């Protein structure tokens, strides 16, 4: 399977396009891992259903 | 989740409800002889003749996770929403770091239930360990007494009507 | 403004919308006393109202901005209408659809 180590950013903020979260602008995965070290560091934002916008 | 804490353990804080009216209650809810209240809940009124931002806080030191229940009220005509809460609408907003949310009150008539065609809205916010609550209104904040505490457990409600031996 | 999606594909659109703490960061900001943002497909539609409030302080602010998505199919169109408050997207996401998915890990990779 293609993984991809998401590192200190959650998905979601990948997406969102957090500032040290670029390094995975246009990236593609099988299974995306979210470690449990990462962070958010920018603007502070909800996301209502942020369950679906993951999934 | 609360008939799965198996716990009604209710710890008292005092907040700082500066400029307000507190402990509104009503002949709906009597309490023994004259007018009251939900006992866990603190109706804010006007003061004199002013409804001023409230801006309070309650960061969680504890080692375990708070359940905050708090309400809003929808008044029935646009002058028992000034009578009170003096504003043209209020607003009520409860945070933690993570979460938020913002009810508007409805100015409206109900059915009749009990005297009143008034309502509250209920609804509940959970602190974790070192986060903070930030309650905050220009009016209609049916505002919370404290905190109750929250176990994980393995209880439940169940509705019968058995006798118990 | 308003931006059809004319390709064979899904489009997707992450926007939000921002609630300040206090009236004078909204006038300086977004020059009206209340905004609104409502973005709409043909066939569905969703208008998020702003919530002058003051939050937790976190990395300086306690304003907040609230995040939303609109997919919008082929064919059909996207619409931003706003008076303020707006936190507009630049574009979309391809939307594939596959086996693709996200597990919660702490363990190496090898
Ligand atoms: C909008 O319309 C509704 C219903 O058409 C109004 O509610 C009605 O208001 C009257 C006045 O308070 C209520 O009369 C009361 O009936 C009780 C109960 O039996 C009686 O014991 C009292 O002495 C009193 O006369 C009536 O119950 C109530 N009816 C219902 C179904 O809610 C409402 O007040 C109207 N709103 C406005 C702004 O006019
Ligand atoms: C409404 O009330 C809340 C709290 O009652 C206010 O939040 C507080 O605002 C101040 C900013 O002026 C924060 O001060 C900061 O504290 C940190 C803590 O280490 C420090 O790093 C900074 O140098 C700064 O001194 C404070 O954290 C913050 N507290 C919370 C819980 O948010 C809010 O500003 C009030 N707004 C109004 C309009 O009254
Ligand atoms: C509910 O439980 C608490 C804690 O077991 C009871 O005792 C105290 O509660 C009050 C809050 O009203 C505070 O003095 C303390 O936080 C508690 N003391 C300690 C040492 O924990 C109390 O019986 C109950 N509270 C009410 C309002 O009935």
């Amino acid at each position: 399977h293609r993984i991809l180590d998401g590192i200190d950013c959650t998905l979601i903020d990948a997406l969102l396009g957090d500032p040290h979260c670029d390094v995975f602008q246009n990236e593609t995965w099988d299974l995306f891992v979210e470690r449990s070290k990462a962070f958010s560091n920018c603007y502070p934002y909800d996301v209502p259903d942020y369950a679906s916008l993951r999934s | 989740l609360v008939a799965s804490s198996g716990t009604l353990e209710f710890i008292t804080e005092g907040f700082t409800w500066t400029g307000v009216t507190q402990n509104g209650g009503s002949n709906a809810c009597k309490r023994g002889p004259g007018s009251g209240f939900f006992s866990r809940l603190n109706w804010l009124t006007k003061s004199g003749s002013t409804y001023p931002v409230l801006n309070v806080t309650m960061p969680n030191n504890d080692n375990f996770d708070k359940l905050y229940i708090w309400g809003i009220h929808h008044p029935s005509t646009n002058q028992e929403q000034t009578s009170l809460y003096v504003q043209a609408s209020g607003r009520v907003t409860v945070s933690t770091r993570r979460s938020q949310q913002t009810i508007i009150p409805n100015i409206g008539s109900r059915p009749w239930v009990r005297g009143l065609s008034s309502r509250i809205s209920i609804y509940w916010t959970i602190v974790k360990p070192g986060d903070v609550l930030v309650i905050n209104s220009n009016g209609n904040l049916i505002a919370p007494r404290g905190y109750f505490k929250m176990r994980t457990g393995k209880s439940s409600i169940m509705r019968s009507d058995a006798p118990i031996d």
